[PDB]
This record gives structure tokens, C-alpha cells and sequence, in this order.
DNA sequence: AGCCGTAGCTACGGCT
DNA sequence: GTACCTACGGCT
DNA sequence: AGCCGTAG
């Protein structure tokens, strides 16, 4: 009927405020996905989306993901997927996409109509057990759908990818990292809950960016993985050279993490113009996808090369700083993290995860173990058997007798009913003993595992070397000293 | 963008600023014609709160908004100039959509004040749920949100203006400290 | 090789280009009514199960779908081609149920793909019925990965009832929408006398039925139409004189003739009055409502004749608007300029084969099925001397061959009995099985008796035709004044 | 639009015409950015032969192409102010893709006459089949029709000017029945 | 000052 | 076929 | 004229 202004600002504010932090702009500290990816990402395995299966249609993924799990724009959607697929956005992809996915120079992708996606072979990493009940599903915005509140995550995508996010009221700034380094950091950190930044740093040496480049200095990535916050400088890769007839030339092969490489040309080219800058002659952008990346900067002869790639960096993107602010949603709720902090966390779901699969896996095993001994039981006494079913006029009568009999469930009556006349041959009958020997030796093996705890550990750690060993490939980003 | 109403007698008219131009188009032809008018608005508009005067005033939506009702801004503001005695603001029933409201609620207390102190801001009821308003039939946008027999309008009341200052203020404002600490205050996980 | 001549070059892109809008975009086939995008949006609603009775599916889900499997063409070109197909003020008998803003009358497009939602109509299973039956031919799809039908088996005459509107390379195509009533009995008048006269149909079908309504002024442009498949005919707005107090008059207009904008009318109104081009008008409003309906009113000026006006506004504005008709379809996979005894001689031929092929099929399962049970029949009698002809065999290919020998069975016999489940030897299932055989000779001597006789198979095709006449035929909406 | 060459040699630099801006973003990655430039068209190009002056005059898309080409155009075209030797025509390999190949062909045969003549026109020849260039990454756009090492280029020629007057008066003029004939009496159904 | 990343025009034919 | 308005925080 | 409806 009425409504007071102060009241109605700050219920739909807050509103709008909190859907933000924990459905919209930062990642889950667990998987290190937003809403939006982990929606991509589970799309693609219920779409069936492996990477040995043929590409799909871009539009029809994000069609789909839109329709069954994101209420919102098409572009919003489609962007984050095309994010996924840039091997200079991604430290590991996580999507496998076909046609233009845009490039280093700001150029965006082609329509949803033209490019066509699939999972990389590291995503299935992400979504490993995800039908192994490892974690709790929740209804989807209208219902009819059900969807993951956090993937799997069997490799530290939080740090290994990184994340960057407005919200309201805060932000979000995590620089990619090295799988190596990271996994080596868990598994240091399994072996002792106490160890410390200093520590894991002898692991994790600092970020690892997709474009490679340079990082001055250790202190900003120690102040960062201390407090959560810390301002690392990062500079292009680049040489003086001569060019003949005793002139010399810049030669920039890697530029820093999120930098236009066109926009830096235009920066230099603006400063050359303006001339706010000497002893450039020509400036061009000799990059193809056949030599890599290359900015040649022509100096002019006689003039110090050293100087004007010293001022390139104090007035051109050439050397960006990244300003570090690691906020993920813990438990729910947005926090401040250190480097430590998020490895613990992150190892936490692992255990949750490997636990929660081995307990799923003893569920069903047992299932099948009863229901081989059904059959196994139908197979010893199938005169028997046959003769109850025929004597029986209808299916509930023969269910009943077969129970009464021999001492089965209803499970197990079932599926002696079900059961096809094929089942009968020699091959088949075996075949039933064999799975049945495999299971109870598969049953004694899990049982192991969830009686002792460091068994569990050491599943994880096993599990982590397989994929670091795997996956895992060298330093990009130089940190100098 | 405005599809005026029919009625030039601004006791009876009313002004419905719909989210999107997928319910604004179906707005169009749920309405009564006669006096109800339309005027739609893309989507996330201009927080004055944030925003300089040159860029308020350069801005389409605010100027659309501006001349549809006809008063004026600020100091130049004419009640008796007023094109509609029922400004009604009609989002999706969402976080985005309450945000929208936020952003055109700062808009009406910094430049049009009196307009909700005179009770001409009102606030639409949509049916609530999972649907937005671009998703609904122009008949069930009519009989659930615009048909004066069944709706139901919220009428935006001023009463404290020293505390709406604070809190048009702090929620808008360009200091982002006294907002986290208002998220921080108020959170419910 | 390496050089091209430009006239060579030229005449081969073209005649390239021309021959795909042709043959394949802009043209509908006499047999179904539909251009391949339209074909594609209702099989690709039957494939992923988008039936009356099931709930509505996100726009852009059916469009994306349509898009990968079978139309490698812009999403925005599918899904306005459905859209049109939901409009009500578009189609005569809409094939879209649509559910969200699918647009209106003023030129007011949908609302975004994914906003809007869909589903098929209760008339487009007439569309579809048969089509898993060999009713039609299927072809292989753009790129080998999918098969999509070449023609749809279309119960109705879907041609004539919904119309057709295409711009193609050298020719185009306006064909208008029908009334299913007549349009049927114009079919079963034809069936009866295959040497029906257009002025003997012309008796079913009295002219063109639009979903806007209106007026039609005369039958000559229909008649002429009917006879060549081209003509032109008039087409005019409902309107009325009536009293609005103190001794002044209005014009109320309830129906616009058919693809007209009632907006872009208001407007040329709006201007005429503005440029001083017509003389008595005082006021021009649109009382146009989802309540009420369509009502355009045009205020009349005092003492003014307000039937002059009306009549001046007939000559000056889309008030009265022709369809100018000119009936090309896909005859034989060609297109042609078809009369309306021509569109109705394929569409009956159409008919007769989707029938034929479908009595032809079920014939050919049921003695497959007659066949199985067959085979389970010697089971069941034999039960103990099969389980051990089984159990004695070590694999799959041993028991089949050993069971093929042993009971003079055929591979699908004794693969049918491998398959069989432990439940089916219950009882009463001899019973069963002896039951479904005994209808199904029953069955097969009915279909026989169908394929022997071409009139036993044309009633069929005529009582079919009548029970969706019955179902779906609705009342004439467009009147056609003499004139 | 136009993504231009590091080159400023007309003799090795080359201009490719792309359809769509899918196609035009993914060819300037894979393409030779010092002899190759890249001029992405929307898709259906604007027909000179029903087109009046003044509107093909004002036309963005053919007004991009005449400043690219450096030539000018009709009375006032000089050979010599030509700034790439080659012009290639890179359309989808479908019948959209051969229209706007014909509407392209349009504009330069009344308009660039002289540039068909001296052997500056070329036809690119991408992969055939159900894709599209748009689909296509930028490596194989590359390899299989940009790289001069491998691609199969087709140089348009003029062989009688009398016969290609009548086929373009024909085939894009606005007359529709001689149009009709010509589709009528070649018209293959097979 | 502005950026990072998730959100809210043309062809073609026929009109007469 | 294509586009450029907006919120939001933190760094330059 | 500029609009109808499938295409880039
Ligand atoms: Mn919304
Ligand atoms: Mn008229
Ligand atoms: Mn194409």
C-alpha cells in the first residue's frame, strides 16, 4: 500500500549488493569459478562436450546453459566461454574452441552463430566424480533443472587460472599461477598444516601469466601471499639489437598479463607523435601466428636504446602493475584470503570430494554385489526358477514366489524377472561370477580406504602428482631479482 | 521511446517506466492508451549520485524522463507542470531490476524531490518469481501490474529527509568503504 | 586453373544463387505450403518432442537446434519465420504456440529469443502425422550429420489455408490465406469429379479468408486469380458511420486489410490531414485494446459527409489495400505459376501417396511383428528344449544358430527369443501372444484390402480430410461483397 | 574497417575482401600482416547496375573500397595510384558467398573497368564444403587460402567487352524477365 | 582518467 | 549484416 | 514510394 523511501533503498540495495558478492562477480575459493563458468562448464557435461567427441555450436551451448541454469544475456554467457578459450586470457583453457576466439589485440570473437566449442582435457579434471555424489546439487532459478553449487575441482583452478571481478562494495584481483608449483604447494601443505607462506613460497615462487614477461622483484608477491594484497610490477620482454649500418631496434616478444597489444602500439605511436618521447624512427607489429609476437621499436642511430626503453616503460603499458586483492567466497561469504588460506581450503574440498566418491562407490558396489547374488542364486536353481515364473500367472505372483523360494529381495526378484534369455550361455553365466569376484575385491579396497585417513591423504596426494605430472608444464613469467 | 496516452488531463494519467524494451514494447499493447503512457528505459541507468551535472543532463534516459514529465529540475521544478500524477516504476522482479529502481529513486530525490513528496511516485508490483517482465504476455502484464482493478502500487513515502540524504548518500555515494560496511552490517547468509 | 573469364565467372554464380533462393528459400512447395526454414522450425519441434501437451521451451534452445542440425543460416532469420507462424494477425491457422510478447498488429516486433518461449499447435500435428510412418522421402542434411524431410505429409492443405509471401531471383510469389472449411470441401468436391470446373470449386471456396478480417470488393480479381493464378483483389477495412454527440459524426475502423500496419496507416492518416490532402477530419485516435479489440475512430468535422471522407480515405490511404495475387510454387522440385484447381490436384496427389505409403508401412510391420510372434509361439510350446539348447552353448552366435536348426526358426526369430526376458514366461503370456497374432492377420488383411482397391484408399484419404474439417474448420472471417 | 599492410610497395601488397566481420577479424590474425590487408564487407553489397549514382556515391561500403584501391573511379581512374597489384575477392564457399561475389564484380567492371584489364582482380579459393569462413580459425584460413605457397588463386579475365555489357545488363540490370529467360533456359534440376 | 569483466546497411520482385 | 549507453571497485 | 519476408 505504502513504502518509505530510506527502507526501500537500502532492502533493494542490499539486495542487489549481496546477489552480486555471492551469485555474480567473485569466485568460489573451491573450484575458482563465478556462477557463470561453472554453469558454461557443467552445460558442456550434461551436452556431453568431451574433448574426444566432434565441436558443437557455440549458440547452441549458450542456448542451452541460458535456458537450464543463466537467466541472463546471451553476450554475458557467450564472452565468459570465448574468456575460457584464449590461451592468452587462460593459463590452462578450459575451453576448446573452434574459429576466431579473438586476440592479443583486443579484436573480439566471431558470432555465437560461426564458432563452435567443446571441453579441454583439463576440464575434465574440474568435473571429475561429479555424478560420484562429491557435491551437493541444488535446484536450478526456476525448478526444473538441477545444478552444481561447486565443482570437483581435482587441480587448484583458483590460483592456477586466477580471477578478476567487480562487485559492489568490493572487487576481486587473483593472478594465474604455475600447476606445478601449486600442486607441489598442496602437496607440501598435506604433509604439514602448519607450514608457512615463506615455506610454500619455496613451491609457489609467484603468479605465472598465459603471456608470459617478466615480474619485478619478490617483495610485492611476499606482501600479496601474506596479506591477501600486494602490488607486483610486470614488465615486457624485451632486447636491443641492430638492425645494420650501425643502427639498433627494440624487439618486445611478450607484453604484460591483460595489456592490448594495439592499444600499447597506439600509446607509443601517440607518444612519438605528441613528442613526448625521443629517438624513435619507426614503430611496427611484426606479430604472426608463425614467428609469435613481435613489436619492433627502430631507434635512431647514435641515439642510447637502453633510455628510450626505459622511458617506453615509465610512460607506455610496457610495464603494468597488477594489484593483488584475493577476495573468494568462503563458505558462502566473501573473504580477504593469503596464499595459505586458499591451498587449505582448497585441500579441505579434496578430501570432502575423494571421501564423499569413495563412499558413493561402496553404495553402488554393495547394490550390484546384492544383485549379482540374486542372479547367482537364479543361475544355481534355474529349473527351479523357470518353473516358479511359469506356474506364476502374472508378474507380481511370480515376484512374490521367487522371494518366498529362494530367499531374495525384491531387488533381487526383479532383476532374476528381467533378466534376458541370452543371460543363459556359458560366456554370460561366467561373466556374472567374474563381475561378482572383481566387486567384493573392489569393496575390500574402498572399505580400506574410508577405515583409515591417511590412506584417504595420500588417494589426494596420488591423485594431485597424476595430474601435476600430466598437466603440469614450465614457467612462463621470469621473476627477477 | 515514449508512447504517450491519449488524455491530456494529468490527474488521471500515468506514467509506467518499464526495464527493457521487450516489456516496453508488450506494455504498449497491455495498457489502456487513454491514460497510460509508456516509456521504456535499456536497462542499468545513470547513478547521479556518482555522476557530474554536465553528464546528467547530456544523458538520453534522464532527458527523456525530463521531458515526459514536464516539470523541470532541481531549483526550475513545476509540480503544477506535471504531465502525470502517477509515476510508476515497473521492474523485473530480480536483484537487477530492484537495482534499477535504486538508480531511478536516487534520480527523483536529487533532482525531483517534490514529485515524491507530492505522492506521484509510485512503485509497480509485478507477479513475483523466476519470470521477467520481457518473459510475460501483454494480457497477464495488464491484469496482474497495470489494470487499476487488481494491481497493487506501492507509493514512495519521504519520511526523514535528513536520513534519506545519509542513505541516497551512502548506498550511491563515490565512498565504497561506508557501503561495504553497510553490506557487512546487513548481510543475511 | 589459374585464370577465369568474367562472363563465365558471372553467368555460373548467378545462376548458382538464383536457382538456391528458387529451389531452396523463398519459394513454398505445393504439397506442404512451407519454404525449407519453415519445414525446419516445425520438424525440429517434432524431433525434440515440442507437442500441445508438453510444456513451452526457451525460443532460442529450438532456434540453436534448427540452426546446428538442419538451417546453416542467421538465428534471426529462423526465429522471425517463427515468430510469424505464432501471430494470429499473420497466420490464418497459426502453426507456433508462442508464449510471451510474439509481437502485435503495429509493427511491434517479439521480444528477444530468450525471452519468448514455444511450442507446436494443435493443427501443426496434422503437419507432421505419418511423418516416422514412410510417408515422405528423407534427405541428408548440410553437412551428412543429420536426416531432415524433403516435404512434410500435411493432413491439411496448409498451401492454400495459411498463404505464401516470397521475394525470390526472377520471380516471386503472393499466395493468399483460406478458409480450411471450404478449402477441404473444395478438396472432396475434386476427389469426386476430377474434372471439376474453378467456377464448380469456386462454390466451396468463395475467395480468400484473412485472419485480420476485412472486406473483399467483388469476385472478378478473385475469379481471374483462381482461373490463371494471377489477379488483383480488393481488400477493405471494416468501417462504420455512427453518432458521437451533438449532432457530429465519427468513422470507426475494427478490421485493416490483411499485412497492413495499423500504425504506419494511423500515420498516413495523420499526414494527409497535416498537408491539407483531405477535407473534414478533426481527430485521429487508436482505442485499439486487448479488451475491445481493433478501433480506429476519425472524428468527423460538423455538418461534414462523412461517407465522402470514408470514401476519400479508401483512395488516399491503406484504409483499402490490394493483394496482388500471383500463385508460383514448387511443382516436381520447379517452380510454376498454379491456378487454384492445380494447388488442389497436387495437394490431393500428395495426399493419395502419404496414405498409400503409410498402409504400406504398417503392412510391413505388422508382418514382421506377425513373424516375431511367430518365433515366440514354437518358444513357449518348446520352453524346456530351449532354456537347454541355451544354457548347452557357449556363445551368442552358437545359441542362434543351434536355435535356428533345432525349431526351423529365422536369425530375427531366434534373436527375438535371446531377447526375451525371464517375465514373458509367465502364465498367461501364450495366451497373450496367441491373441496379438490372431488380431494382427486380422490387421493385415484390413491394410491388404486398402492397397487392393484406389477407391477404398481415396475414401480413406476423404474421411481423414473430413474429420480435421470437423476439428479444425472454423467460421469465414474476410466478407466478400458483390461488388 | 580496413586492416591495412606494413608494406607501402603496391607490386607485393595484396587486399583481401572478406564477407563478414566473423571471417574479417579471424583473416587478420592468420594473414601477412606486411603485404596483405584485410576490408571486411557487412555481407550483401549494394548492386550498381539498379543503383543510382549519388546513392552508390554515398554508400559506405563502396566508398571503403575506392579509398583502399587509391584509383578513383570511371573517367578519373589511374592504374598507376593503384595500391595493391592484387584484389581479392574471399567470399564464403556457398551461394551467398558466389552473390556477393557477382555484386562485387558488378562494381569493379563499371566502375574499376581498367583494374580486370591490367589482372589486378582475383577470386580467392577457401575450402569447399558446408563451412564458412566465419567458422574457420585463422591458421586455416591461412594455409588454405591466404598463404602464396599453397592457395589457388583465380585471376579474372576479359575476353569480349560486348558479351560481359549484355551478362551484366542481364544477370544484375533491372529488367527481371530477361533474368527470368536466362534462369528459365539454364536451369539444371538434376 | 579509462580499462578490466559480468550484468541490464544491403539483394530480390511486384505493386500499376 | 552491425552497436554503444549504463553499474560496479581498484588501480593508473 | 517503400513495404512485404528470408538471406548476408
Ligand atoms: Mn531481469
Ligand atoms: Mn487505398
Ligand atoms: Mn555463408
Amino acid at each position: 500500500n505504502e513504502r518509505n523511501i530510506t527502507s526501500e533503498m537500502r532492502e533493494s540495495f542490499l539486495d542487489y549488493a549481496m546477489s552480486v558478492i555471492v551469485a555474480r562477480a567473485l569466485p568460489d575459493v573451491r573450484d575458482g569459478l563465478k556462477p557463470v563458468h561453472r554453469r558454461i562448464l557443467y552445460g558442456l557435461n550434461e551436452q556431453g562436450m568431451t574433448p574426444d567427441k566432434s565441436y558443437k555450436k557455440s549458440a547452441r551451448i549458450v542456448g542451452d546453459v541460458m535456458g537450464k541454469y543463466h537467466p541472463h544475456g546471451d553476450s554475458s554467457i557467450y564472452e565468459a566461454m570465448v574468456r575460457m578459450a584464449q590461451d592468452f586470457s587462460y593459463r590452462y583453457p578450459l575451453v576448446d574452441g573452434q574459429g576466431n576466439f579473438g586476440s592479443m589485440d583486443g579484436d573480439g570473437a566471431a558470432a555465437m552463430r560461426f564458432t563452435e566449442a567443446r571441453m579441454t582435457k583439463i576440464t575434465l579434471e574440474l568435473l571429475r566424480d561429479i555424478n560420484k555424489d562429491t557435491i551437493d546439487f541444488i535446484d536450478n532459478y526456476d525448478g526444473n533443472e538441477r545444478e552444481p553449487s561447486v565443482l570437483p575441482a581435482r587441480f587448484p583452478n583458483l590460483l592456477a587460472n586466477g580471477a578478476s571481478g567487480i562487485a559492489v562494495g568490493m572487487a576481486t584481483n587473483i593472478p594465474p599461477h604455475n600447476l606445478t608449483e601449486l600442486i607441489n604447494g598442496v602437496l607440501s601443505l598435506s604433509k604439514n598444516p602448519d607450514i608457512s607462506i615463506a615455506e610454500l613460497m619455496e613451491d609457489i615462487e609467484g603468479p605465472d601469466f598465459p603471456t608470459a614477461g617478466l615480474i619485478l622483484g619478490k617483495s610485492g608477491i611476499r606482501r600479496a601471499y601474506e596479506t591477501g594484497r600486494g602490488s607486483i610490477q610486470m614488465r615486457s620482454r624485451a632486447v636491443i639489437e641492430e638492425r645494420g649500418g650501425g643502427r639498433q631496434r627494440i624487439v618486445v616478444t611478450e607484453i604484460p598479463f591483460q595489456v592490448n597489444k594495439a592499444r600499447m602500439i597506439e600509446k607509443i605511436a601517440e607518444l612519438v607523435r605528441d613528442k613526448k618521447i625521443d629517438g624513435i624512427t619507426d614503430l611496427r607489429d611484426e606479430t604472426s601466428l608463425r614467428t609469435g609476437v613481435r613489436v619492433v621499436i627502430d631507434v635512431r642511430k647514435d641515439a642510447n636504446a637502453s633510455v628510450i626503453l626505459n622511458n617506453l616503460y615509465k610512460q607506455t603499458p610496457l610495464q603494468t602493475s597488477f594489484g593483488v586483492n584475493m577476495i573468494a567466497l568462503v563458505n558462502g561469504r566473501p573473504k580477504l584470503i593469503n596464499l595459505k588460506e586458499a591451498l587449505v581450503h582448497y585441500l579441505e574440498h579434496q578430501k570432502t570430494v575423494v571421501r564423499r566418491r569413495t563412499q558413493y562407490n561402496l553404495r553402488k558396489a554393495k547394490d550390484r554385489a546384492h544383485i549379482l547374488e540374486g542372479l547367482r542364486i537364479a543361475l544355481d536353481h534355474i529349473d527351479e526358477i523357470i518353473s516358479t515364473i511359469r506356474e506364476s500367472d502374472t508378474d507380481k505372483v511370480a515376484m512374490e514366489s521367487l522371494q518366498q523360494r529362494f530367499k531374495l529381495s525384491e531387488k533381487q526378484a526383479q532383476a532374476i524377472l528381467d533378466m534376458r534369455l541370452r543371460r543363459l550361455t556359458g560366456l554370460e553365466r561366467d561373466k556374472i561370477e567374474a563381475e561378482y569376484n572383481e566387486l567384493l575385491n573392489y569393496i575390500s579396497e574402498l572399505e580400506t580406504i574410508l577405515a583409515d585417513e591417511e590412506v584417504l591423504l595420500q588417494l589426494v596426494r596420488d591423485e594431485l602428482t597424476e595430474i601435476r605430472d600430466r598437466f603440469g608444464d614450465d614457467r612462463r613469467t621470469e621473476i627477477q631479482l | 521511446k515514449l508512447a504517450d496516452c491519449s488524455s491530456k488531463s494529468p490527474e488521471e494519467c500515468e506514467i509506467f517506466l518499464v526495464e527493457g524494451d521487450s516489456a516496453g514494447g508488450s506494455t504498449k499493447s497491455g495498457r489502456d492508451s487513454r491514460t497510460q503512457a509508456i516509456l521504456p528505459l535499456r536497462g542499468k541507468i545513470l547513478n547521479v549520485e556518482k555522476a557530474r551535472l554536465d553528464r546528467i543532463l547530456n544523458n538520453n534516459e534522464i532527458r527523456q524522463m525530463i521531458t515526459a514529465f514536464g516539470t523541470g529540475i532541481g531549483g526550475d521544478f513545476d509540480l503544477a507542470k506535471a504531465r502525470y500524477h502517477k509515476i510508476v516504476i515497473m521492474t523485473d522482479a530480480d536483484v537487477d531490476g530492484a537495482h534499477i529502481r535504486t538508480l531511478l529513486l536516487t534520480f527523483f530525490y536529487r533532482f525531483m524531490r517534490p514529485l515524491i513528496e507530492a505522492g506521484y511516485v509510485y512503485i509497480a508490483q509485478p507477479p513475483t518469481g523466476y519470470k521477467g517482465l520481457g518473459e510475460m504476455n501483454a494480457d497477464q502484464l495488464w491484469e496482474t501490474t497495470m489494470n487499476p482493478e487488481h494491481r497493487a502500487l506501492l507509493q514512495v513515502k519521504l519520511e526523514d529527509a535528513i536520513e534519506a540524504d545519509q542513505t541516497f548518500e551512502m548506498l550511491m555515494g563515490d565512498v565504497v568503504e561506508n557501503r561495504r560496511q553497510f553490506i557487512e552490517d546487513n548481510a543475511v547468509y
